[PDB]
């Protein structure tokens, strides 16, 4: 009655396992105004001399 | 000119302003 139970598949060949779990939640909002304002004039001084 | 021979001379001015924002 002691944990040293390794008479099975010893592999200390170092065996270096990982895992990498990786989660991501994202959100986002935006609000884009724009108003433009504007006016012309002009003038036409015209003339012909037939 | 024909074969009177009728003249024509013509002058136009035309500012435009313009603003806007």
């Amino acid at each position: 009655c002691i944990t040293h139970e390794d008479y099975l598949n010893v592999v200390y060949s170092s065996s270096e396992v990982e895992k990498y779990l990786q989660s991501q939640g994202f959100t986002e909002h935006n609000e884009d105004t724009t108003s433009n304002t504007d006016e012309t004039s002009n003038q036409n001084a015209t003339s012909l001399d037939n | 000119s024909t074969g009177n021979n009728t003249i024509d001379n013509g002058k136009t001015v035309n500012k435009s302003s313009n603003e806007s924002n």
